[PDB]
RNA sequence: AAUCCGACUGUUUAAUUAAAACAAAGCAUCGCGAAGGCCCGCGGCGGGUGUUGACGCGAUGUGAUUUCUGCCCAGUGCUCU
RNA sequence: CGGCGUCCGGUGAGCUCUCGCUGGCCCUUGAAAAUCCGGGGGAGAGGGUGUAAAUCUCGCGCCGGGCCGUACCCAUAUCCG
RNA sequence: CGAAGGGACGGGCGAUGGCCUCCGUUGCCCUCGGCCGAUCGAAAGGGAGUCGGGUUCAGAUCCCCGAAUCCGGAGUGGCGG
């Protein structure tokens, strides 16, 4: 049993000083400074508690080197809108447009009759 | 009343409970009428009515809650959208 | 020397009333006796479910 | 009655703060932590996230309401009274 | 480093302009073919004896073929 | 009753072609023992034609009036019927159930449907089918 | 004598408001053409909790009728406001809970909150946690309106200002007592350093006009005149009566 | 086993006094609808409360729970026309 | 410079760290900005039947990354008394 | 109690620069435009990207060996897809 020290000048257990234990080929144990755990993007509706699928969850400045297909999903409103609510917006916008046609037909008969 | 007329179907007629199962049910069109709850989402108010006017299906809006509509069918769970297959001996359809 | 002593601990030796400093909840807590028992018993009922020993109604 | 006789939710407050002040908040703590039913879905998943705010677990319909109860007795009378003047203006 | 599975891709990699000396390892039925490029150490694993020698004379550009002991 | 007809305009719910407009050409509504759910064969467009505005001439209006089409079997619960109707021919010798197994004929089916969809975009007939749904 | 406490609260720097975790100012919309003549429709996205305030805030998003953006507002939520509910704003808007519209236009007797005192300052009156304002009568000439404020005083205000219809969500906050010093310590920690109030009798007479003596007594009449100087206006300030 | 005090957790005179002292939830008042109440500032179309609006802000007295809080406005204050 | 070896397994409410799920408490609701990314749109582009504009860069290749601190103690002897 | 932008896309005019074919440069004109204000403020907050072995009397994620990775550039685009 051997005890080990830090490798940097940060001797505080802050959120930017999170380490993991690993074994070297030199037959000793040393700390490895981990990166922060990224989070998947949220949906634009705000009514789905989960996070988007098919998109990598990593720190936001790591998104530059990732590919296009790794950052979104091949769909309309892809990579920023959950699949549950985007297809509900299709059937939300369509029924308004049909109802607006219904209202203006009943509005038109009012012009002709009175 | 409506609920007393509805419960006659329950032990005699054929019925389908649930939004998804009645969403496909209207698409064959052998159903005649649907009951909608008042508290169900406003998107799914018009969604059934647009399918119903394609299949010439009558729409009746229940005054009670979805929990009360579930108790009106004799079941112990709430129901949002239901459709009748064939009334046994009831005149819910006119 | 401890390995000789721990073999007596497997046989219950040096573990009378007069060598017990903690409570019953301190040594083997009342939670873990319940925590364990709900793995063995609830697994036994579910393994008997797909083997058709007990149907859904009596198992529930 | 099963475990304690009449203290219940204020059984955590112990011998202190008097019986009456413990008795006053006993009606508050039950209504504060009660799983109320929903007026949108119907499921009993209504919780107090913060002061005056009412949130559902299933559809997550977030309703501004009372500090401890879901609907206060003032607001239900106000809503009925303000509806009375709605068709009174309209007719 | 990049692991190469099939033979001919190593031949096209080893004749690249940026490539340099090839280091040969004999891991007692795990003969490895390591070639140094500017970015990646491309290694080819050969698990059979007789496949090794036909790749010895298949290096065109007179590149360094130092036997790594 | 049954309102999915081979001339019905149907919106697409999910998939890569979400929000696009499709015309039913084949309605199985039975299941073929390999696709057991009820389903239909639809023909739709992907790239909507842009504005024309009668001011960009003759070469650019042809460029703007370009339509990219597709074909794919969708679910009945993954589709949205209208009470609009387009009676575009889409003859049965090209668009069939045996087209998805051959990518060469699926390019042929898309190409054949593209020309027939292009002609109906002209002359102002069935005009609502040719603007993208504003969602 | 040194400067007494309370007198020290006017200089600040220890007694200033804790506005770090606060989410903004609770104000109504600014006046424009759409609000003055017709109505504009808004969507309540979500409801948040403002630290140091007993009332929740409703996050209402409007679309600007002039340039293509969505404008976010900080509305005080009425009791009965849910997310996704359409909220109307203007003169032509209808009469229901969660609908701000001018005071000169609805019939008298309604229950309104977040009342605007002067026309064009986005609401000032009756917006604390559950308070409300009631309208007694209108006046078509001179465009005046008598509104009963929650303090009981009736103020004649202009008919061009507006309020949101309903009561403030979060009523009955003072019904449950604190029951602890810690819950009182945490209550004012979000607001400002004013909770540990030491009574002036136990204090030494150099910090207070009531302190001193071998017995904990005041020694002077606690009712002090209105025109008293600072450091002397301590106690019952210009009391008309003192008892029950 | 009793008596007194403080209900309690907490804080207090760093370096003689850790308490029955202070604070504390509770209780009862007073002023104020914003050109306002309290206060700071030599000064300003200044500033804090206030990213606040009577379920709030500011100044008080008492000190958990239970019970009760009687009489007196002649005096000194405060306030009203 | 060589010879070999650096092996097989099972456990435990075991201690520590990390990830994830769920629950409880608030009159406490628990930070901002730099920066990056995705989507709605189609202002515009290119090419005419062998080729281009494009390549939120698909793979490989080239160059560069400038300034300051980096020794030792970190405590019954390297600090303040 | 403020004439608080010196920025940008496209087009027109004129010029130089390199094989003024092309690309590039700047001046004027048309056009678009906000965002809450200069600036400072954390070696424990946010913050892209380095690890293994060896090596010194005293430095080593910094020196050597070997493996990577991030950012910026590229006109003629350096090559392929
Ligand atoms: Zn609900």
């Amino acid at each position: 049993v051997q005890r080990l020290t830090y490798r940097r000048r940060l001797s505080y257990n802050t959120a930017s000083n999170k380490t993991r234990l690993s074994r070297t080929p030199g037959n000793r144990i040393v700390y490895l400074y981990t990166k922060k755990v990224g989070k998947a993007p949220k949906s634009a509706c705000g009514v789905c508690p989960g996070r988007l699928r098919g998109v990598r969850a990593v720190r936001p400045k790591v998104l530059m080197r990732l590919s296009k297909t790794k950052k979104h999903v091949s769909r309309a409103y892809g990579g920023s809108m959950c699949a549950k609510c985007v297809r509900d917006r299709i059937k939300r916008a369509f029924l308004i447009e049909e109802q607006k046609i219904v209202v203006k037909v009943l509005k038109a008969q009012a012009q002709s009759q009175k | 009343s409506i609920n007393s007329r509805l419960q006659l179907v329950m032990k005699s007629g054929k019925y389908v409970l649930g939004y998804k199962q009645t969403l496909k049910m209207i698409r064959q069109g052998k159903a005649k009428l649907v009951i909608l709850a008042n508290n169900c989402p406003a998107l799914r108010k018009s969604e059934i009515e647009y399918y119903a006017m394609l299949a010439k299906t009558g729409v009746h809006h229940y005054s009670g809650n979805n929990i009360e509509l579930g108790t009106a069918c004799g079941k112990y769970y709430r129901v949002c959208t239901l459709a009748i297959i064939d009334p046994g001996d009831s005149d819910i359809i006119r | 020397r401890c390995r000789k002593n721990t073999l007596a601990r497997r046989k219950g030796r040096h573990m009378g009333i007069g060598k017990r400093k903690g409570t019953a909840n301190a040594r083997m807590p009342e939670k873990v006796t319940w925590m364990r028992r709900m793995r063995i018993l609830r697994r036994l009922l579910r393994r008997y479910r797909e083997s058709k020993k007990i149907d859904r109604h009596m198992y529930h | 009655a099963k475990r304690t006789k009449k203290v219940g939710i204020v059984g955590k407050y112990g011998t202190r703060y008097g019986a009456s002040l413990r008795k006053m908040v006993k009606k508050i703590e039950i209504s504060q932590h009660a799983k109320y039913t929903c007026s949108f879905c119907g499921k009993t998943k209504m919780k107090r996230r913060a002061v005056g705010i009412w949130h559902c677990g299933s559809c997550m319909k977030t309703v501004a309401g009372g500090a401890w109860t879901y609907n206060t007795t003032s607001a239900v009378t106000v809503k009925s009274a303000i509806r009375r003047l709605k068709e009174l203006k309209d007719q | 480093p990049r692991k190469i599975e099939e033979i001919k891709d190593f031949l096209l990699t080893a004749r690249r302009k940026d490539a340099k000396s090839v280091k040969i390892k004999k891991n007692k039925d795990n003969v490895k073919f390591k070639v140094r490029c500017s970015r990646y150490l491309y290694t080819l694993v050969i698990t059979d004896k007789e496949k090794a020698e036909k790749l010895k004379q298949s290096l065109p550009p007179g590149l360094a073929v130092k036997e790594l002991k | 009753g049954k309102f999915m007809k081979p001339g019905k305009v149907v919106l697409v719910l999910a998939g890569r072609y979400s929000g696009r407009k499709a015309v039913i050409v084949k309605n199985i509504d039975d299941g073929t023992s390999d696709r057991p759910y009820s389903h239909a064969l639809v023909a739709g467009i992907d790239r909507y034609p842009r504005k024309v505005t009668a001011a960009m001439g003759k070469k650019k209006i042809a460029k703007r009036s370009k339509i990219k089409s597709f074909v794919k079997v969708y679910n009945y619960n993954h589709l949205m019927p209208t009470r609009y109707s387009v009676d575009i021919p889409l003859d049965k010798t090209v668009v069939n159930k045996d087209v998805f197994r051959d990518p060469a004929l699926k390019r042929k089916a898309r190409r054949e449907a593209k020309v027939k969809f292009e002609e109906r975009y002209k002359t102002g007939k069935n005009k609502w089918f040719f603007q993208k749904l504003r969602f | 004598g040194r400067v007494i406490r309370g007198q020290r609260k006017g200089a600040g720097s220890v007694f200033r408001a804790h506005v770090k975790h606060r989410k903004g100012a609770a104000r109504l919309r600014a006046v424009d053409f759409a609000e003055r003549h017709g109505y504009i429709k808004g969507i309540v996205k979500d409801i948040i909790h403002d630290p140091g305030r007993g009332a929740p805030l409703a996050k209402v998003v409007f679309r600007d009728p002039y340039r293509f953006k969505k404008r976010t507002e900080l509305f005080i939520a009425a009791e009965g406001i849910h997310t996704g509910q359409f909220v109307y704003c203007g003169k032509k808007a209808q009469l229901n809970i969660g609908n701000v519209l001018p005071v000169g236009t609805m019939p008298e007797g309604t229950i309104v909150c977040c009342l605007e005192e002067k026309p064009g300052d986005r609401g000032k009156l009756a917006r604390a946690s559950g308070n409300y304002a009631t309208v007694i009568s209108h006046n078509p000439e001179t465009k005046k309106t008598r509104v009963k404020l929650p303090s009981g005083s009736k103020k004649v205000i202009s008919s061009a200002n507006r309020a949101v219809v309903g009561v403030v969500a979060g009523g009955g906050r003072i019904d449950k007592p604190i029951l602890k010093a810690g819950r009182a310590y945490h209550k004012y920690k979000a607001k400002r350093n004013c909770w540990p109030r030491v009574r002036g009798v136990a204090m030494n007479p150099v910090e207070h006009p009531f302190g001193g003596g071998n017995h904990q007594h005041i020694g002077k009449p606690s009712t002090i005149r209105r025109d008293a100087p600072a450091g002397r206006k301590v106690g019952l300030i210009a009391a008309r009566r003192t008892g029950r």
